[PDB]
């Protein structure tokens, strides 16, 4: 009676759900349907009424969240996102079904240059995506074909050299023939691995303003709050950390941090949108639960 | 012969209370733990070495990328690089990496680093 | 207007500080060596202790019965003027019902100071 | 200033070792360890008899040449048993290795065999059985030979006495149920037998002789849970009982004992024990029980190589 489609990076998902069905039930048919059974890291995003992106909350009912079904012809349409991000991927993510969904999102990433990346590393993770989609590299079955769609490589790496089209994909078929005794999941694992070291990985990006009125970037993370200079994203200017920060707070556009050392002044910075402030505080929240459970493993079991 | 007594007991501690509410919202156990200062800073000095670990490990793949830079960028368009590419192009040039950096802001105070925040 | 607040009130912590360095004793040089063990983490493991027994009998309800069968089948021989006091207790435990963890479960299942008091009293 | 000849007995052999003359308790015991591949080393301790008559454990960072060692009856040689002092609360949790799994199998068999720990009739067959299993491997018709047992050094006397049966009775009965067991390695029969070993009455529990402010007299039980109180002609059941982590404080001063409970508003309690050495291995007992209390409940702090 509910009418549902769910799509991860991976697959898509069309199903009915009782009018009573909770956030909760959705998300656990989403998981249990695909076998994931670290869900901490994931969520349900979708559009709201106000053309707001939310994410699905737990425990109100899927009709009282204010999903926009108008442009959908009536089905409640989500994306299965990563909203969290591992600290250290090689320790942390158990599931191949983890790894895969991580590996997907984060390339999709690193190709639409939502985080940057440097054009000899895109080169090595090409290299890694080709093993991925293709296997071990085989002279036997190598066609050039494998290589030749122009979806490879950022648009942002190419668009700066003078180089063609083959010059990168012979660029690429050199490393992807160098490192083949490799299972595929080893190479999504070395994919992640390399992603991770990218300075955009892992940050959420919100624009906010100091006492000074001062443009800064507020970059919430898996290890604190990065805190940028309006035109330097990579780089953060000052950082506080997931256990140095107290009780984290909004009203209006005001954001007011404290921090567990009682001696230092509380922080202010503004954040205009309401929406995305209420956003702010829920990745604070939950990068700061993760954070302490990474801390204490078999809060992390399966 | 021999006599002894316990003087000081202290403690430092993070005190963890886990609350299915809303956020992340999984049954997962021990729901309320604690952990000392010192066992925090243990899993610190051994997250830092696993990733020096890893990059000792990827020291092949590390000089290869290097390689590969040089060898492509006499066929570089600087009037098309980005700002971002600027900037990762003077990290590399000062030597800088995404861990280094960070680690070296939190050395400083939480005292200095607000007020640091605040004359930006 | 408001739809919705919150408050947090009080912050309670019941909890063992397990400082355990060893001048004499148990001498290996373990980690970490200074630990907290909350209350409900002490309760998990006492919980999750008594599943792993009750699971033990279970996964041997085939010898507890190969052993009363064989029990029994060795009885007309017993010489009872050649048993033991602890002969006597075990199967006056035996027919009771009673097994080592039952006992110790009801036993520390009152407070401490009924205990003390009713040690006091032996 | 003249090397130190010992002999240490584990439960599978004897090692021979010379020390410096000055070598410490912790320098014997390392190398015992490290010559055997035992990693989990806290259950262990090396016993002596000492220069009064006392049946006492080294001590580690004391020199063994000032541990009152007894040296004329042995040609002067130090004589020390290799024994687990401290036992698990589930064997099949926490015993990691197996010379670990090894050391105490034969050390609690030994227990009952000797009837150091009661042993009901029909268990002592069953563990009889698991133990032919674990000398000979699983039963197989081929190799068995009609003999290849015997009764009276598989079954604790208490048991034997107590049944009209001859040993040829008993033997038949252990073959009968050897032939049954679902065929395990040697080692995965050495931890089925400390499986039905730990859920004895006795296992585990170091028993002394105490008197409360009455002068009943009593049995102290200190164990790896707790501290046990047994009337004096029931060393099965305990009276009542006293668990790790509700005591805060153990001492003895001459002969009394004063316990203090972690709970501050419930009153000490006191008992006697007459031999002040007694004491203080009543005292060792409690404080390395306690730590490995709290430690079991910490899984990292048990960890090996």
């Amino acid at each position: 009676s509910l009418s549902v489609r769910v799509s991860t990076f991976d697959s898509e998902l069309e199903f009915k759900l009782e009018p009573r069905a909770s956030g909760q039930d959705l998300f656990d048919l989403v998981c249990r349907t695909i076998g994931l059974r670290e869900s901490w890291y994931f969520g349900l995003q979708y559009v709201d009424t106000r053309s707001n992106v939310s994410w699905l909350k737990m425990e109100k009912r899927v009709r009282d969240q204010r999903v926009e079904l108008h442009a959908s012809n009536n089905v409640y349409v989500f994306s299965f996102y990563a909203k969290f991000f591992p600290e250290n991927v090689s320790e942390e993510l158990i599931q191949e079904i983890t790894q895969h969904l991580f590996f997907l999102q984060v390339k999709q990433s690193i190709l639409s240059m939502d985080i940057y990346c440097r054009p000899e590393a895109s080169v090595l993770l090409a290299s890694y995506a080709v093993h991925v989609q293709y296997g071990p590299y085989d002279y036997e079955t190598y066609k050039d074909g494998m290589l030749a769609g122009g979806e490879l490589l950022p648009k942002g790496v190419t668009d700066q050299y003078q180089m063609t089209p083959e010059m990168w994909e012979e660029r690429i078929k050199t490393w992807y023939m160098d490192h083949e005794p490799m299972t595929r999941d080893e190479v999504e694992m070395e994919y992640l691995k390399i992603a991770q070291d990218l300075d955009m990985y892992g940050v959420n990006y919100f624009p906010i303003t100091n006492k000074n009125k001062t443009k800064l970037w507020l970059g919430v993370t898996s290890v604190g709050l990065n805190i940028y200079d309006e035109r330097d994203k990579l780089t953060p200017k000052t950082t506080f950390q997931w256990n140095e920060i107290r009780h984290v707070s909004f009203d209006d556009k005001k954001f007011t941090i404290r921090l567990v050392d009682a001696k230092v002044s509380n922080f202010i910075f503004y954040s205009q949108d309401l929406h995305i402030n209420k956003m702010i505080l829920d990745l604070c929240k939950g990068n700061h639960d993760l954070y302490m459970r990474r801390r204490k493993p078999d809060t992390m079991e399966i | 012969t021999a006599g002894g007594a316990e003087l000081t007991t202290h403690s430092s501690h993070y005190l963890v209370q886990g609350d299915n509410s809303s956020g992340i919202s999984d049954d997962f156990e021990p729901k309320e733990f604690i952990l000392t200062d010192n066992e925090m800073e243990q899993i610190t000095n051994e997250m830092e070495r696993n990733h020096l670990d890893y990059l000792r490990n990827s020291k092949q793949v590390q000089s290869q990328l290097q390689t590969l830079r040089s060898e492509i960028a006499p066929h570089k368009i600087e009037e098309n690089q980005s700002n971002l590419d600027i900037l990762s192009e003077a990290q590399i040039k000062a030597g800088e990496n995404k861990y280094s950096t960070l680690k070296k802001l939190k050395s400083g105070s939480t005292k200095a680093r607000v007020a640091f925040f605040e004359e930006l």
